[PDB]
């Protein structure tokens, strides 16, 4: 049947292979918990600034 | 069907709490609930949202 | 300078694993299931005790 299985080691989580390719417009100066790809933390809307 | 545990017959019919305290026990009985054919009066649910 | 030493190494502590997957609780939550992650949760929360 042609089966493809990936492997998703995860002893590398926090990294940048995250692809879910999301749009989500994002207001900053807000109480907000939220994460895209990982780092292990969490962060504040708005980007672009330096 | 313990404590913890996955799958479909654990995941979609009947799962144990992670703090269940009591016993399981278990036979086989092919004798009783069988027949030349097949024997389908036992169904399963295979799927859920 | 002794005070805020301290404090200072009392802050840094959270990073350590403490014998434990990760130093980040999200991250032990997500990677791991919930029934296999207290044993691995209670050992960093007894290092940050």
């Amino acid at each position: 049947y042609r089966v493809v299985v990936l492997s998703f080691e995860l002893l590398h989580a926090p990294a940048t292979v995250c692809g879910p390719k999301k749009s989500t417009n994002l207001v900053k100066n807000k109480c907000v918990n939220f994460n895209f790809n990982g780092l292990t933390g969490t962060g504040v809307l708005t980007e672009s600034n330096k | 069907i313990a404590p913890g545990q996955t799958g479909k017959i654990a995941d979609y019919n009947y799962k144990l709490p992670d703090d269940f305290t009591g016993c399981v026990i278990a036979w086989n009985s092919n004798n009783l609930d069988s027949k030349v054919g097949g024997n389908y009066n036992y169904l399963y649910r295979l799927f859920r949202k | 300078n002794q005070n805020a030493q301290a404090l200072n190494t009392l802050v840094k502590q959270l990073s350590s694993n403490f014998g434990a997957i990760s130093s980040v609780l999200n991250d032990i939550l997500s990677r791991l299931d919930p029934p296999e992650a207290e044993v691995q949760i209670d050992r960093l929360i007894t290092g940050r005790l």
